[PDB]
């Protein structure tokens, strides 16, 4: 039942806002750190942002902080990315994912895949004039 | 002598004996099995002659109203396959009691252990501690557990399981008590065969309070040697499975890619989980000397080889050549260390394994991120008060009679 | 074609630095605290290390050569893409 | 009868017949198989990690104590052969 | 190489307490064994201290007479009797371990380096 | 005495010649080594041509039956990793017997020095010494060994050992000896590749006594300049490790703060502690001018350096700002001195370091108190007659090819 799907990326002219929604399942939000991370059309992954809802916690990448905010519900099950003035080069596929929130809590700024438990499928933000 | 020890029973070139001072005599009778890592400890059977008789000097024999008293030892109970021992019967395993029952006992039940203490009247007190049945890891069945035992004859009675306080009841209604001459170690009415394990057995001649029981519990076994699972010497060229303190329903495999994964739940026989689950480990001396015996010390350094069969071995190393602070442990398909060591360490029967370049380079304590063994620097800075502090801590399980699944 | 520098101690905080090409001969780094600093390209020749400590600091592309790090934090993630030639780690902070 | 031991190949072998060998200890991993055949050979106490066949069987040969971990080694390649105490673990079915 | 100390308590003005020094790894046959005291905002304050193998013991100026050090016959227990307790006794109280093959000066206010081995202290507490 | 030297093997003018004035000639043939700080002592090798033949003068042939005569020299004999020599096979170093084995031989076992003296007729007579394998540190092993030999013809044959007399045995049995007219320096039937080192060979012809043998072992070599452990002349800018007198089981580290422990137990090589463990130090001369010697001699003034790495050296200094009597020995990793200086001096082969002030004061000799190195001027009262006495001698022990641990 483990699974994390994304929804609400599309296209939206720069200075816009959207709302990314990881629905998540299988596991609870007390016990994994949860994640957004980018890929830009052929770059590496790139973390964005973190969030720890058993206190809460936010962690951004100095590029995004003050106007992304990382959210959860454990009412609807759902990690929130309330993205807000878009700007050019955070056009990418944006995946959430899920940490155990037991292991080391170091942030690599490039993860691979054994950076996190479960991956979703991505969804495209494009950001163009 | 004029210590607080008034009998010790230690090994000394093929027997024990007593090294407090006050001379009891320590005699075998059949076959008593001694621990070759440590002869301290000794085994006991039920199903032929096995026992171990303390003749105590007449000096040292308790026969007052007032006088405290305490009794210190190490006991391991294998539980088999958890269905032999499942039946509600009360067994002596040492006894200190005369003809007319006056004196002190300790007896076992399933998963239970019983002080027994009467007086030449027949008044008596009992203290108990039952452990149960493994509920995900047991820190009891077949492992050394430290029972203390203290006495304040104006007070309580007092049993201390592993330098915790369990029990105590009251034995001002005990008037004089005089135990036995002898101190009979022979399992006796258990209703099935079984053996059972003693060390360090003590006798002292004052109540022990609570920083004298924790440092018996602490320095009895050798701290500089490292722990296995049961609590007995961890040892070199021995087939370990590993667990992790802070994961203990998971189990490490293998990957494909030579990864080692911690996503992987325990399969439970009722509600106690598998131990002799999961990858093998085998611990290797790099500095080896025919000097040197097999047990793993502090500060020893070793590679720790992955167990692909019986003949094959492959040295586990942190792969370095990534961009992550943390380094995923990788298999050797090539038997290449990679110019890498591994220090050992422990705190208590917990062990930890820091992986070194051979220039002395630190890499990391052995722990876990995400689903993936790493070795990692940040468990140097929290080995204490954070809440993922015990993923660098590793037990080594080894398979043995005591503890049986199918 | 490296920037030179020979026989120098250097016992203060060092901060926000990007040090590229450059060859430290017989340098002594003692009581440094190195904060968002990175060599590039750098050689360290017969250099020592005492009482270091090290955040956001690393070592790209870099050779060393007969160095003695004694009392450091430089743990194995510091050192990217470089080259330690009988350069020995003694005594590490918190290790 | 001509025995080999205590030996590692991680390379690919091609248009091969080995006839008349005793492997012992012998590691095959990562090794891509390619039209090669084994006829009466010995395989003692061997291992295969990450192994891909193409055209490749084992005719008349005889397995003692091996371990096929990650292979594609299925049980077609081995014609009129004897498997003693050898196991497969996570083949590459999929 | 471990010293544990108990036996430490609240007592009155004329009371009496009895530490206990256990030793692992080393006898006192190869170690002069010792009591330091640190009252609250002084700096350490060496008490006194027993040399197994002879029959001489050391007080500091103050303590001598109602305090007496001791050791057993298996030479691994340190005992300090303290009797008509004063209230400026209390103070943690330490039992450390000196190389007897060092220089034998015995320094009032010792710092860390003045022992081998040092406890981990236990509370003595004189209230009225 | 002089008067009774017959042949004083010495070094003057690119040779070895003979000072006796019987004008005996010597001569080097093949690869003879030469030490650079004492070229009277000589290395022989037995891989290649290496040797040194003495002709002796017609006039000091020994060709008597009652004339006493006494033989002495010094001998270095290295075990390398002390399994190589491992071999019962008496091998000859020194051979002064004619075509009919007729004179004297000095010959070696594995740590063993054997004498024998042969008749004319053929009858013999032997004397050994048997030093054994290092148990903790040898005094012998890879070290200059005083070898003495003195023959009462109307008496016995005694070998010395540093001035110790070892074994006696009567010669009055022995009629008339020819010795050879050569004494050859040569190492002959030796199952391995080795060295030998020999220094101050000298024939008297009378029987030495126990007087004259510690005049000799005493005087021979210079006892102005300072011994390293091996009993080479101590160096200037040579890395040193420390070994204290009083704790030969311990060695000397280096602590985060600064200070040095002793606290750190050497090693083991099948009995043998490991000699080249523990902290490198230099002598520096203070004053240093035109001083054509880099020899250490008694009452120099000179700076104690520590070795972090071979290019990096740091002052040692006695910490004086603390209200202890005695002051701990700490690094200045700044590279300041703090106004000290050190006064070399020596009792026979163990060395002593003053720590005084620029000013002319005292701060004391380097010894130890608790686990760590300190300055104490309490051994300047206490050199000789107390249990804690030899705190204060130190011996330097150089890495050389002779002594092989790993
Ligand atoms: C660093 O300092 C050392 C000595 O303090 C220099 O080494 C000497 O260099 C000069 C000239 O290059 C020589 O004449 C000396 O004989 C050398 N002494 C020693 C002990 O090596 C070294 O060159 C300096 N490093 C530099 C200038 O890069
Ligand atoms: C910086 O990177 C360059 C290129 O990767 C390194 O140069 C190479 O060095 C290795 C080792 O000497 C040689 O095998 C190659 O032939 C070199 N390649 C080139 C293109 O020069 C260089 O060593 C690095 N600089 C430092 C200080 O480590
Ligand atoms: C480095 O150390 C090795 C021994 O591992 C030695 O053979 C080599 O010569 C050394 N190189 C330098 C430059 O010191
Ligand atoms: C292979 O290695 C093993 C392991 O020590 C050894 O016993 C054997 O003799 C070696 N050679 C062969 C041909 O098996
Ligand atoms: C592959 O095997 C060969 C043959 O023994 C060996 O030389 C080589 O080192 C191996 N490959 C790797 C990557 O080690
Ligand atoms: C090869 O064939 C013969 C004939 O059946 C058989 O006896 C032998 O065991 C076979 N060898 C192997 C290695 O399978
Ligand atoms: C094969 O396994 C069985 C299973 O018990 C065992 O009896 C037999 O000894 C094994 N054979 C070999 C060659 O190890
Ligand atoms: C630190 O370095 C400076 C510059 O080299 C030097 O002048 C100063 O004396 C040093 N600090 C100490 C405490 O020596």
């Amino acid at each position: 039942q483990l699974q994390l799907v994304e929804t609400g990326g599309g296209l939206v002219k720069p200075g816009g806002s959207l709302r990314l929604s990881c629905v998540v399942s299988g596991f609870t939000f007390d016990d994994y750190r949860m994640a957004w991370v980018r890929q830009a059309p052929g770059k590496e992954l790139e973390w964005v942002s973190s969030i720890d809802s058993w206190s809460i916690n936010t962690y951004y990448e100095d590029s995004v902080k003050g106007r992304f905010t990382i959210s959860t519900d454990n009412a609807k099950n759902t990690l929130y990315l309330q993205m807000s003035s878009l700007k050019p080069e955070d056009t990418a596929v944006y995946y959430c994912a899920a940490e155990d929130r037991l292991g080391v809590p170091t942030i690599n700024a490039h993860p691979s895949k054994y950076d996190y438990n479960y991956w979703g499928q991505g969804t495209q933000v494009t950001v163009s004039s | 002598i004029k210590s607080s020890s008034v009998l010790n029973m230690r090994y000394k070139n093929d027997k024990y004996v007593d090294t407090s001072g006050y001379d009891s005599n320590i005699n075998i009778n059949g076959d008593v099995y001694k621990y070759p890592t440590n002869k301290n400890q000794f085994g006991i059977y039920n199903d032929k002659l096995s026992e171990v008789n303390i003749s105590q000097n007449d000096y040292i024999i308790y026969d007052n109203k007032y006088k405290n008293f305490s009794i210190s030892f190490w006991v391991r109970i294998p539980n088999y396959d958890n269905k032999i021992v499942n039946v509600n019967n009360e067994y002596t395993i040492i006894n200190c009691m005369r003809d007319n029952n006056s004196g002190w006992k300790v007896s076992l039940n399933h998963n239970e252990i019983i002080w027994t203490l009467q007086d030449n009247a027949g008044i008596n007190q009992k203290l108990a501690f039952n452990y149960g049945n493994a509920n995900g890891i047991s820190d009891y069945i077949n492992k050394w557990i430290f029972v203390t035992i203290t006495n304040d004859r104006l007070g309580d009675s007092k049993l201390y399981i592993n330098g915790n306080l369990i029990d105590q009841k009251s034995i001002l209604n005990l008037g004089n008590i005089h135990v036995s001459d002898n101190i009979l170690f022979k399992i006796v009415n258990c209703s099935y065969t079984r053996y059972i394990g003693i060390r360090y057995f003590n006798i002292f001649d004052k109540e022990l309070d609570e920083t004298e029981i924790q440092t018996l519990y602490s320095n009895e076994p050798n701290t500089n040697i490292l722990k296995d699972f049961w609590g007995n010497y961890l040892l070199y060229d021995k087939e370990y499975y590993l667990l992790n303190v802070l994961k203990p329903n998971n189990f490490i495999d293998r990957r494909k890619d030579s990864t080692l994964s911690i996503n992987n739940i325990r399969s439970t026989i009722l509600l106690a989980n598998r131990l002799y689950s999961g990858i093998k480990v085998k611990i290797q001396r790099v500095n080896n000397s025919s000097t040197n015996d097999n047990l793993v010390r502090k500060n020893d350094q070793v590679y720790i080889n992955f167990v692909a069969s019986k003949t094959h071995l492959f040295p586990l190393y942190a792969d370095t050549a990534t961009t992550n602070k943390e380094k995923t442990i990788k298999i050797s398909s090539s038997g290449n260390r990679f110019n890498q060591v591994v220090v050992m360490n422990s705190v208590g029967n917990n062990c930890t394994m820091n992986f070194k370049n051979n220039n002395g380079n630190n890499i990391g304590l052995l722990g876990f991120k995400a689903d993936t063994v790493v070795a990692s620097t940040w468990y140097y800075t929290h080995m204490r008060d954070h809440t993922n502090s015990n993923g660098c801590f590793w037990n080594f399980i080894s398979e043995e009679h005591g503890w049986q699944e199918k | 074609e490296r920037d030179k520098y020979a026989n120098f101690t250097i016992n203060f905080t060092m901060e926000n630095q990007i040090h590229t090409g450059m060859e430290y001969d017989n340098g002594r780094f003692i009581g440094v605290k190195f904060k968002s600093v990175t060599f590039k390209d750098s050689v360290f020749k017969e250099c020592y290390f005492e009482d270091v400590t090290s955040s956001n600091t690393f070592f790209r592309n870099c050779t060393f050569i007969n160095t003695v790090f004694y009392n450091t934090d430089l743990f194995e993630y510091k050192f990217v893409n470089s080259r330690l030639i009988n350069s020995t780690f003694l005594h590490n902070k918190e290790g």
